């Protein structure tokens, strides 16, 4: 069935309570009281890069090569890819080609 | 040689430079996810150029910049292995997570904690990248862990959710389970190498390694959410959908297939290895697809889709194609990051609802994310010269061509035509029909914070595949020369997906009620292995505890047997002895009794 | 810093550019950005730094221990040499540890430079590497957490009477 | 040594000459101090062992444990600092001098270079934990707690100090160095066996072993908070470090004597993780994830493995710091709440989030996260038993998984979930209790930076 | 929630909540508006078939057969409100439900960022402080001599009183409270 009286004027008084608590629960307009843009290209990620890039790279490019490149086997890297014609910058000598490729039908 | 790590080495500095920021007290003053989120991109500019560098000369990397310590022989040194896939995971890592903190920046509007979720995306960006580019056990171990622990946050983001708490307590336990497969793997490799350094790998990979291949493989299991261990992926769908996007759909649950990747010339030595990641992967995929056909949960969808995938990367790593697997790794990763963006805003717009059954006329209502859905759905399913036509694809020639098992092949394909099925699905059932949404029209997807990352995945959706597999050095030569129904069976099998869900929709359409049966039952109620184990392991465990562990022996047995026992012995005699009448007659006969025992033991001694 | 003779690297074989295509290349305008902006001012900051240390330059020395008389020669009992010899056989033990990282590194800057050709080409080290360790498992393996001269020296005269016993036959 | 042990012995007469409104910010600086100057020992420029007099020497594994105790002093000072604030000035100054005596006795232990004044010292450092735990402790359990305590802990040591006399017997003089060189076999009877179980069973009931671990829950919860922490913190490991130094003239017959313990101990961290999964104590929780860790600590220093050493040096320091956080956070809770149910108290991340970000590291650093001197612990002692034998790793994971389940369940029920609002009694934080949690988890980060400071004796 | 659950389910309200739920389950399994409508205008008209019944245990028997034909024709998922227990956004915010007693721990610095909703906050107290001793006293007498109660609460009775035991359904924290 419906709502007993009781229950009703309970659930209306309580509503209207809540209403008078949920308006007191606002902000005055006063509260909280607390106590060179250019472009997005120019001045918000040249600033950024300039700031939070540059000197970070300066620091780790000066940690990379003057404490690891002093160190023996820090920085190890694979040999390159060496083909056929190819001439070695180091060394200085030409790589001879290949054979003759009997197979040309594509 | 410098340029290189040094680029590195700023990937890593511009990830840690956030987390700084964020505990160094200036952040009420600036905009904190704005502020990461430029961050990341830069990240990834710089993530850019040895990606460059390594599609020009194929130049293979190791990085040792700080030793760490060293422990009579074996050196703990922290370590760097610049590989291929450390760096074509880490510039799609960071393109990935650029679009997700800004659709984050978008979509945690209104939420204290902003700057909170931001840094814990961050922070789990960096333990991702350390776990990814780590070149010993260790450290990839602390990438494991770290990235496992930020899962459990990001899923219990929602800390005052007791199903958020219990999801990522399960995800917890079943990446536990992983790191005890991956302690066994790293135990072994200690005593039997000297060493957690790749190198040292390199060199067992001629012996017998099926010890540490199965602590791999369990570990693999545990992160990549198989058989067996797979529900914690869609109970972790309970956090927020970036989370969910970055976390369980791109980079986090592809770092068990990376580990194997990682460790393939010892897979390629063990055929017995070969063939139960062979098998589990085909498992896994097919009852991952068999649960993703009925759910109307959408991320619950695509999460099983996510794992469906990884269970073909599975069978893939089953077949000695590593790279095919790192490649589909890759274009998983953009195909989840932009279907779960596109979700996320689906989801928004709708008012945090999520199943499918109160959703429709999508196409019309939100055309920018119906399009970038579409998208999504139609290259996950591999429609030709999209991103997934370039792994998907020559995954399906690789297993049709080579000797597998042929249960795995029936049931893998059969898959990739569920794929095909739950993709239809989520097609009809979101973009199609009829709206039944709540009327009221809340949708505004006009936002650039919310448009600019999915125009970002969906060029890396659509262009990606093709410049990544075009870039790739030539290796794992696949094979071309093999008959038509063979070639086009991956299109055969999807076309004819999505005509069979196509119709089977017009059939839910249809104006009849059917009694449900058992085999949708079956994949509605999640195969019953969620409701199964996780209520008969637990209460085992529990009350094993409890009634056993506790109660029995320490509350009961233990103190019966040490101190009660000798209390209670000592409390006896002690009464016994001292019950004394006191009387000195009897004290004299006593006595008499004393000086007759003496004068006993001196005549038996003499 | 390092030499070669303790670090030995094979010396690097780079080819020359040969460019088919008329395309610039980004790598290369980028490294020549990355030299003008980065490099030259971090060279400079460094050469500054070591010209003060130029400027205040000091100098330090690796120190050297003669050579106590051995554990065989020392007397059971007599504390004093017994310690001594002990302290010379830790000394011995660490940096024959260091020796074993030494080999380790060798064999793992090995395995990184050769890449593909790792089976093959890093014969000699790994053969070094199964010497060295091989004669470490002979001299200080299974000795336990109180491993010491003396039971290093019981080790050594059993597996020498082992293989006296096995050399009669 | 001297130069440690005399001031901390000259903290009592200005404990006692302090005005009580300055007695705990004096003892507190000058104890910190006392910690600084422990720091010295640290210097070991060379292989030799700092060896300061004929009766007190420093080591490798001697050094950190000097260095936790006299840092944990001062964070000891400012734990009681809370709940005697209603207490009288003479038992507040006594309480002082008796944390006072076991900071001076516990760096006596650990820097003795013979085993008889070890003994001595060892129960003299009973003694004051005993008048702790019963004249301070709570609750009407803490008598029956303190007679389980030193019970438990004087059956163990009295066959100690009968194996130690016959040792000065029948070698001579008793010196650590002297017995580590004039070290003899031992002839596997009957009558070598009993003596090694006699030797070994102090530091076992110390430690505690499983079977014999009661007395160590109860001690833990109906104790204060200062002798929480010198119980998990110095106690076990003092028992530890008793193992360590005894067992080298033990040789050969320990290699199977160790059977039952290990066994004991790994089927026994696994029982007392599942109590951990079942408690409902939250003080009892720790303790039993104290006696797990000390467990562990046990199966590594039976098996014997250089890394076993190691790794049971590093889980002493990690576990000690560890263990006191861990209590620390319960007894914040329990000033807070004044009750020590597990449950009972559970949304306390809404109201605490600093001290919610504490219980996280804390728990994590419990869980063995990487790359924590915890974990190093927990897998280099992994891989000796696995080296030992290889069907540990079972047990080993079992344990691993359940603690991984213990720690978060200990976050989720105490910090996640709804928030119980019926507490009104919840103060913000004290800014000393925040003092104390960032203290007791600087040094862990500091040490993990550097693990080299706490491998031990073996490298 | 806003009311307190009686000591059995009446016969009539059983029947209300398994038509509900027959509904709630028949829109899952539909998910169509207009099948729907066709079907739960079909179980309508069984419920009005079975509605004439005078024997009562009949009705009973009915009941129950019904309702165990519903749970072998139940949905395995049925759709669930993302508010409603078992939803998606259940529990969402009470992270972020915090109560107004922490207030009263606030320092006075931030209790000075907000002094006008903070003096509302002592008037409120203040109101709570005067309508205790009345609302005790008002349930003290209400309370029935007999040992039968139930969880319900009685009203205010006059001018200038509030309900009893009303502060905690007030002052509760909002759904939304960010
Ligand atoms: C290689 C990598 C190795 C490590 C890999 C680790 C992987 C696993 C990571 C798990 C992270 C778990 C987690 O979520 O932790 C959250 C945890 C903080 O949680 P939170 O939710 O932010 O807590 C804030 C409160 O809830 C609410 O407070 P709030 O919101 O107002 O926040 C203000 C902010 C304000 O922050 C602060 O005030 C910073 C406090 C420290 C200042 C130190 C200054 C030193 C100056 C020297 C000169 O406070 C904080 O952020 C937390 C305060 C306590 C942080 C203590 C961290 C250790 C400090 C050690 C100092 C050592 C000094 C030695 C001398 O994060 C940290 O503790 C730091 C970030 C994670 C670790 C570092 C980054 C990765 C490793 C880089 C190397
Ligand atoms: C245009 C501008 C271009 C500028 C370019 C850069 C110029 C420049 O600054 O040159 C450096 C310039 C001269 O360079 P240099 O003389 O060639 O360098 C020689 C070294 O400093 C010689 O070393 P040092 O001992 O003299 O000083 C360095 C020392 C400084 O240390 C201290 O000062 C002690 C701490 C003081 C704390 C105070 C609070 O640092 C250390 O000993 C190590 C610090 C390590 C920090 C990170 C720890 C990570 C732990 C990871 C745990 C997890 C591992 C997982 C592993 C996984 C795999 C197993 O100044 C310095 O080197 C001073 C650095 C001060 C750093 C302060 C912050 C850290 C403390
Ligand atoms: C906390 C643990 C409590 C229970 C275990 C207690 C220790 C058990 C093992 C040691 C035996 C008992 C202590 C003896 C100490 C000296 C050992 C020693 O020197 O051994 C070599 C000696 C032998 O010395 P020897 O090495 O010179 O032998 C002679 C050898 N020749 C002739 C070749 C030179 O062993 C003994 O003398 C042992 C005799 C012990 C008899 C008395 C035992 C009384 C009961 C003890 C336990 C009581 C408490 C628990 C009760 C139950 C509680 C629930
Ligand atoms: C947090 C990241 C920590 C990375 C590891 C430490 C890096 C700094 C370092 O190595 O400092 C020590 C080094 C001197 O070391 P060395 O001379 O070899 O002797 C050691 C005995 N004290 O000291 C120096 O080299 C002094 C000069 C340092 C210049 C600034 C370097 C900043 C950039 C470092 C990038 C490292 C990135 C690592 C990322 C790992 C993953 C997070
Ligand atoms: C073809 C080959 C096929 C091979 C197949 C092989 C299958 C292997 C399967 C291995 C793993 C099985 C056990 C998994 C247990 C998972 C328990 C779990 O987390 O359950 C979660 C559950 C609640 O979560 P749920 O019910 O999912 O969701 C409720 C949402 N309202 O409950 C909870 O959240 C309870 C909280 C945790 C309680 C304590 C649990 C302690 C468990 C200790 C286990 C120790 C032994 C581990 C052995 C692992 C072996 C691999
Ligand atoms: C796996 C390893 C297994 C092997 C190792 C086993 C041994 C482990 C160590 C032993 C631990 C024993 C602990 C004994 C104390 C615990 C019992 C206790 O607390 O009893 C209390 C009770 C008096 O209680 P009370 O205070 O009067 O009243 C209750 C409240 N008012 O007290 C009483 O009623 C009487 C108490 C008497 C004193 C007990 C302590 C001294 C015991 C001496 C034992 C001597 C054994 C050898 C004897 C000679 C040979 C037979
Ligand atoms: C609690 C669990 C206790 C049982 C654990 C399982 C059985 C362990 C058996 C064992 O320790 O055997 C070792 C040893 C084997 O005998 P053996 O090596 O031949 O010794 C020659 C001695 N004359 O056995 C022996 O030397 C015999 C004496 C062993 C005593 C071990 C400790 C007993 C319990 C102390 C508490």
């Amino acid at each position: 069935s419906g709502y007993t009286p009781d229950e009703k004027l309970r659930l209306q008084q309580l509503r209207e309570l809540r209403r008078r608590w949920l308006k007191d629960q606002e902000l005055s307009p006063r509260e909280p009281v607390l106590p060179k843009n250019m472009v997005f290209k120019a001045y918000r990620s040249s600033l950024f890069a300039v700031s939070h890039v540059l000197i970070p790279m300066w620091f780790v490019h000066y940690y990379v090569k003057y404490h690891m490149a002093t160190k023996p086997y820090t920085i190890v890297s694979s040999k390159p890819r060496i083909f056929p014609g190819d001439t070695i910058l180091e060394t200085g000598e030409v790589i001879p080609p290949m054979r003759d490729f009997p197979d040309q039908h594509h | 040689m410098n340029i290189f790590t040094t680029s590195i080495l700023l990937i890593f500095i511009l990830l840690l430079s956030p987390i700084l920021i964020s505990m160094s007290n200036l952040i009420k003053h600036i905009n904190f996810p704005l502020y990461t989120t430029t961050s990341i991109k830069f990240s990834f500019i710089i993530s850019l150029l040895p990606l460059l560098m390594f599609f020009h000369n194929n130049m293979e990397y190791m990085i040792t910049t700080w030793h760490w310590v060293t422990m009579n022989s074996m050196e703990l040194k922290m370590s760097f292995k610049t590989d291929f896939f450390s760096i074509l995971f880490t510039s799609v890592a960071l393109f990935v997570t650029w679009s997700i903190m800004q659709f984050s920046s978008w979509y945690m509007h209104s939420d204290p904690n902003i700057n909170r979720f931001i840094k814990y995306l961050t922070l789990f960006l960096i333990t991702m990248l350390i776990l990814t580019s780590a070149n010993n056990m260790f450290q990839l171990f602390i990438g494991w862990e770290g990235v496992g622990i930020m899962s459990f946050l990001l899923i219990g983001w929602w800390y005052g959710r007791t199903d958020a708490n219990t999801a990522a307590l399960q995800a917890i336990l079943y990446n536990r389970i992983g790191d005890i497969g991956f302690i066994l793997a790293m135990v072994w490799f200690s005593l039997n190498m000297n060493s957690w350094e790749l190198q040292q790998i390199m060199f067992s990979n001629n012996n017998d390694n099926l010890i540490p291949l199965m602590g791999l493989l369990i570990a693999a299991t545990g992160k990549s959410a198989q058989f067996g261990l797979h529900p914690w992926l869609p109970s972790a769908m309970e956090g927020p959908t970036p989370v969910s996007a970055l976390l369980h759909s791109s980079t986090m649950v592809v770092a068990g297939i990376f580990l194997l990747v990682r460790f393939h010339p010892l897979t390629t030595n063990n055929n017995f290895i070969l063939t139960t990641m062979l098998c589990l992967g085909a498992l896994t995929t097919l009852f991952t697809a068999i649960c993703a056909l009925t759910q109307n949960d959408i991320k619950k969808i695509i999460a099983f889709s996510t794992s469906s995938q990884l269970g073909l990367m599975m069978v893939t790593l089953g077949m000695n194609q590593p790279h095919l697997a790192f490649l589909h790794i890759c274009t998983h990763a953009f195909f989840k990051a932009m279907l779960f963006m596109c979700s996320g805003s689906i989801i928004h717009s709708l008012a945090d609802e999520q199943d499918i059954r109160k959703m429709g006329n999508i196409t019309k209502i939100m055309p920018f994310t119906s399009s970038c859905l579409v998208i999504g759905s139609l290259a996950l399913t591999g429609m030709p010269f999209l991103t997934g036509f370039y792994s998907k694809d020559l995954i399906i020639e690789a297993i049709n061509t080579c000797n597998t098992n042929a249960w795995a092949l029936l049931i893998t394909l059969i898959a990739t035509s569920m794929t095909a099925m739950y993709s239809m699905r989520i097609i009809y059932f979101v973009t199609m029909t009829k709206p039944r949404f709540p009327p009221l029209i809340s949708i505004n997807e006009n936002d650039p914070d919310l448009m600019n990352p999915i125009k970002r995945l969906a060029f890396g959706s659509i262009f990606a595949g093709f410049v990544i597999s075009y870039n790739i050095p030539p290796t794992s030569i696949p094979v071309l020369t093999m008959p038509w129904f063979l070639k086009t069976t991956a299109l055969i099998i999807s076309v004819l997906g999505f005509l069979i869900a196509l119709e089977l929709n017009n059939l839910t359409m249809k104006l009849s009620m059917n009694k449900a049966n058992p085999y949708s039952s079956f994949s509605t109620l999640l195969g019953f292995f969620p409701s199964i184990i996780h209520r008969i392991t637990p209460m085992k465990s529990l009350n094993l505890s409890l009634k056993t562990s506790l109660t029995l022996l320490d509350l009961i047995w233990l103190e019966k047997t040490i101190p009660k026992s000798t209390s209670t012995l000592h409390t006896n005699m002690t009464t016994l002895t001292t019950n004394q009448k006191g009387l000195i007659k009897l004290y004299f006969m006593s006595f008499l009794i004393n000086i007759i025992l003496i004068i006993i033991l001196y005549s038996i001694n003499l | 810093s390092w030499d070669k003779d303790v670090y030995p690297e094979p010396p690097s074989r780079t080819p020359a550019p040969s460019p088919q295509t008329s395309l610039p290349n980004p790598i290369t305008y980028l490294t020549k950005a990355y030299d003008l902006v980065v490099d030259w001012p971090v060279t400079l900051v460094r050469e500054f730094i070591e010209r003060q240390h130029a400027k205040n330059r000091t100098y330090y020395y690796h120190r050297q221990y003669r050579r106590v008389p051995d554990i065989t020669e020392c007397k059971e009992g007599d504390v004093l040499c017994i310690y001594e010899a002990e302290m010379q056989w830790r000394r011995d033990f660490k940096v024959d540890q260091e020796i074993m990282n030494i080999i380790q590194e060798r064999l793992k800057a090995c395995q990184q430079r050769e890449g593909e050709n790792y089976q093959q080409n890093c014969a000699k080290e790994l053969e070094q590497f199964t010497k060295v360790t091989k004669a470490y498992q002979d001299r200080y393996l299974d000795l336990g957490a109180y491993y010491s001269a003396r039971k290093c020296l019981a080790k050594q005269k059993q597996r020498m009477l082992e293989e006296r016993k096995a050399a009669r036959q | 040594m001297l130069k440690i042990i005399l001031p901390s012995l000259m903290l009592l007469p200005l404990t006692w000459l302090s005005s009580p409104k300055k007695t705990w910010t004096n003892v507190t600086s000058y104890s910190f101090l006392i910690s600084l100057t422990s720091l010295t020992l640290l210097w070991q420029t060379d292989e030799n062992y700092k060896n300061f007099s004929n009766m007190f020497s420093s080591d490798p594994l001697s050094t950190p444990l000097i260095i936790l105790t006299a840092w944990l002093l001062p964070l000891m000072l400012m734990a009681s600092q809370n709940h005697l604030k209603k207490d009288n000035n003479v038992l507040q100054k006594l309480y002082i001098s008796m944390l006072i005596s076991l900071q001076i006795l516990l760096i006596m232990t650990f820097s003795a270079t013979e085993l008889i004044m070890f003994y001595i010292l060892f129960e003299a450092t009973l003694i004051p934990t005993l008048i702790i735990i019963t004249r301070w402790g709570n609750q009407t359990e803490r008598l029956n707690a303190g007679i389980y305590f030193l019970f438990y802990t004087l059956i163990g040591s009295i066959p100690l100090l009968i194996a130690l006399i016959l040792i000065q017997n029948h070698v001579g003089t008793l010196n650590l160095m002297i017995l580590s060189f004039t070290t003899h076999t031992l002839d596997a009877s009957w009558s070598n066996n009993l003596l090694w179980l006699a030797c070994m069973m102090a530091f076992l009931i110390k430690m505690p072993l499983y079977g014999v671990h009661l007395w160590l829950p109860k001690a833990h919860v109906e104790a204060p908070i200062a002798g929480s922490m010198i119980l998990a913190a110095i106690l076990l490991k003092l028992g530890s470090y008793g193992m360590i130094r005894i067992s080298i003239i033990l040789d050969p017959l320990t290699k199977y004597m160790a059977y039952p313990f290990i066994l004991l101990s790994l089927w026994g961290m696994i029982m007392t993780s599942s109590i951990c999964l079942r408690q409902t104590d939250l003080k009892s929780l720790i303790a039993y994830s104290s006696v797990s860790h000390m467990a562990l600590v046990i199966a590594s220093i039976m098996i014997q493995t250089p890394w076993s050493f190691m790794g049971a040096t590093m889980l002493m320091i990690a576990h000690g710091l560890t263990s006191s956080l861990l209590f620390c956070l319960a007894n914040s809770n329990y000033e807070r709440i004044h009750s020590r149910t597990m449950i009972m108290a559970r949304g306390l991340q809404m109201v605490f989030p600093l001290m919610a970000t504490w219980w996280l590291m804390a728990s994590l650093a419990n869980l063995a996260l990487p790359p924590s001197i915890n974990l190093m612990g927990e897998l280099f002692i992994t891989m000796s038993l696995f080296s030992w034998s290889n069907f540990t790793i079972i047990l080993m994971g079992i344990n691993i998984i359940i603690t991984g389940m213990y720690s978060m369940y200990m976050i989720i029920t105490t910090q996640r979930g709804k928030l119980t609002n019926h507490m009104i009694n919840l103060q913000p934080s004290h800014t000393r209790e925040l003092t104390l949690m960032a203290l007791h988890m600087i040094p862990l980060i500091l040490l993990t930076t550097s693990p080299k400071l706490i491998t031990g004796l073996t490298m | 929630a806003f009311c307190a659950p009686p000591a059995y389910l009446t016969h009539q309200q059983k029947v209300l909540r398994l038509y509900k739920r027959a509904l709630r389950h028949l829109e899952s399994w539909c998910i169509h508006r207009d099948k729907y409508r066709y079907f739960a205008c079909l179980m309508r008209a069984r419920f009005e078939e079975h509605k004439n019944e005078k024997d009562m245990m009949r009705a009973t028997q009915l009941l129950r057969e019904a309702e165990e034909e519903f749970w072998q024709n139940q949905h395995p998922q049925p759709y669930i409100f993302p508010d409603s227990p078992g939803g998606t956004s259940f529990e969402r915010y009470e992270c972020y439900k915090v109560p107004e007693w922490c207030l009263d721990y606030w320092h006075p610095s931030e209790k000075a960022m907000y002094p006008d909703y903070f003096s509302k906050r002592e008037q409120w107290k203040k109101l709570r402080m005067e309508s205790w001793d009345r609302e005790v006293k008002q349930l003290q007498e209400e309370t029935s001599p007999d040992g039968i109660m139930t969880e319900a609460l009685p009203p205010a009775r006059r001018e200038g009183d509030l309900p009893p035991l009303w502060w905690h359904i007030v002052t509760r924290p909002r759904e939304r409270p960010t």
